[PDB]
């Protein structure tokens, strides 16, 4: 939970160019698709049995929004990620039983969706900075297991 | 571990990279010492500074070792055996670091091949890289 | 991935096990439900109290599944295709929970076969279960 | 960390019978044979060529004793693990660079050792207590990362 000025920059500068509505669903799907066992948590979402079944699944979008939402949420509150994600934490752990490793996965798929949408713009100096945040959020999220 | 379709999307992506491998290697590499710094102890002599002719000729050794694998897909253990003994016996690379590089290596493809990087190719690429990792970190004794 | 020395040691262990396996599998499942309670949610329709007879039979289905993967050691993916679907597709089990039952299998075996559970063999059984877990999980879609 | 009275009993109960001159060496020893890459942090210890060599090593067993010591110590401060290992976490993180999965791995090789020296006396509910213990330590040791 400490990123330099240099980093603070890139981060907020590329998140401002982010389709807050579609990168979130784009991520949660790339998750259920690259990490297939993450589907077992979205049973009540119906069709997922195929990459596109998932990529087009509507609930898979409505949800990927609130997810890429808390991210942006935390991004404002970089220096107290614990606070920012407290209730969201006890939910996935105390309630849903989502093994915390999966958290560092969704953050890593995420970073991948960025590289996609921003080509050479998403440069290493950029990724590093972001890599640090994704870890933040994720470690943040898992605190009710620590 | 790798199904028919998986192998398909692999070649699918090697191609549209073709001989760009040599760079994407170094690029994926620099992304690593820049994203997770711990990984630097493995390269004590190196100058991990941008452009390094070191990080460039290394990425080739890498990207080519992968091509070798995308080639010998139905049998990587034996075809990658030379490499499995540098990383498992000599180098003693922590399995963790591989997950890191297979990840960087993956963000390079995503940002140099937006048409090929598809949710299912994305996946198949992970299983692939994961499977490469398992082989280079297998032999430990 | 699995040298002869390993495959060698595995048998000297399956051996002392003998049809005591049925009993050992159940003990692992038990240890896993106790030590790792979330893994209990993969069996909601099961009576999870001590000695609950389903667990005893299930422990035997698991042990017999292992005793089989040892037999077809050099060809596990194929031999376990049935489970691959079951676990990877039907149940969608987190590959993590496999690390747990593998750990709780090892711990069981150390608890009953002192002499045989030497560092040397410990390492081997681990790599072996590590593999069966890849298989049982590398079918995802 | 969060043990119940019953649990807390079997730990300190079983612990008391652990040979503190040999268990450290065994766990640290087996760690080095089951997960060989961990040898890289002990180049300076010498012979670790074979399972026997590794197990015989007086540096391995020497060190192993210091390690069990830190665990011993933690079992006395279950309610302050993050502090008990405060400097150990700095050490293993900012000065030795051990990726944290390894702590969780040492913790489980230890469990396997107890189970070894305590046959059926090392029952499921007891191992269950320990799991809570080795997890607390593993998680406290990795704190200077969080
Ligand atoms: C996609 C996975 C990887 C592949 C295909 C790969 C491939 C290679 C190849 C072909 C070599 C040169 C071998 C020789 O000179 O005989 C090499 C060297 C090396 N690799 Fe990797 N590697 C991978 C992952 C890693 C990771 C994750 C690390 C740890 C950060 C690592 C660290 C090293 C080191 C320290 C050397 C020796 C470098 C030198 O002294 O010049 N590799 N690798
Ligand atoms: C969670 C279980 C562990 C505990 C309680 C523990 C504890 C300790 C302690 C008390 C020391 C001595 C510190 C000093 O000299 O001031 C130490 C040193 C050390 N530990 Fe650990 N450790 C654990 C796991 C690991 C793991 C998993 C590794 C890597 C595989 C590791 C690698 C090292 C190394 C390389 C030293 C070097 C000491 C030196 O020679 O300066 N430890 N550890
Ligand atoms: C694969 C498992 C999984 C992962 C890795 C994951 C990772 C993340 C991450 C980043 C690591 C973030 C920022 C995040 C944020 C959220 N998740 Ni996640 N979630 C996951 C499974 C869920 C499920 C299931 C729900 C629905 C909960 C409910 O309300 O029943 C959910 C709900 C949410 C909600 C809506 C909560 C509410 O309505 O109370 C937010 C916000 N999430 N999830
Ligand atoms: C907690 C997750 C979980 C893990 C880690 C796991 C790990 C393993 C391992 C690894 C060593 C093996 C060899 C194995 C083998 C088997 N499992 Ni698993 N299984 C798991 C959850 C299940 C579930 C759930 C079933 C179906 C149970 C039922 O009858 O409802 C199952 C059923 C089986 C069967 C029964 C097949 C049949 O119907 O004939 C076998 C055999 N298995 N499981």
């Amino acid at each position: 939970v400490h990123l330099t000025p240099e980093e603070k920059s890139a981060v907020t500068a590329l998140w401002g160019k982010v389709n807050v509505d579609e990168v979130g669903g784009e991520a949660l799907g790339r998750l259920l698709v690259v990490y297939p066992w993450t589907q077992r948590f979205f049973e009540s979402f119906g069709d997922l049995s195929t990459p596109d079944a998932v990529m087009g699944n509507p609930k898979v979008k409505a949800h990927g929004k609130k997810v890429l939402g808390a991210f942006s949420d935390g991004l404002a509150h970089l220096d107290n990620l614990k606070g920012t994600f407290a209730t969201l934490s006890e939910l996935h752990c105390d309630k849903l039983h989502v093994d915390p490793e999966n958290f560092r996965l969704l953050g890593n798929v995420l970073v991948c969706v960025l590289a996609h949408h921003f080509g050479k713009e998403f440069t290493p100096p950029v990724q590093a900075a972001y890599q640090k945040v994704v870890a933040g959020v994720a470690n943040a999220l898992a605190h009710k297991y620590h | 571990v790798l199904s028919p379709a998986d192998k398909t999307n692999v070649k699918a992506a090697w191609g549209k990279v073709g001989a760009h491998a040599g760079e994407y290697g170094a690029e994926a590499l620099e992304r690593m010492f820049l994203s997770f710094p711990t990984t630097k102890t493995y390269f004590p002599h190196f100058d991990l500074s941008h452009g390094s002719a070191q990080v460039k000729g290394h990425g080739k050794k890498v990207a080519d070792a992968l091509t070798n694998a995308v080639a010998h897909v139905d049998d990587m253990p034996n075809a990658l055996s030379a490499l499995s003994d540098l990383h498992a016996h000599k180098l003693r690379v922590d399995p963790v670091n591989f997950k890191l590089l297979s990840h960087c290596l993956l963000v390079t493809l995503a940002a140099h091949l937006p048409a090929e990087f598809t949710p299912a190719v994305h996946a198949s690429l992970d299983k692939f890289l994961a499977s490469v990792s398992t082989v280079l970190t297998s032999k430990y004794r």
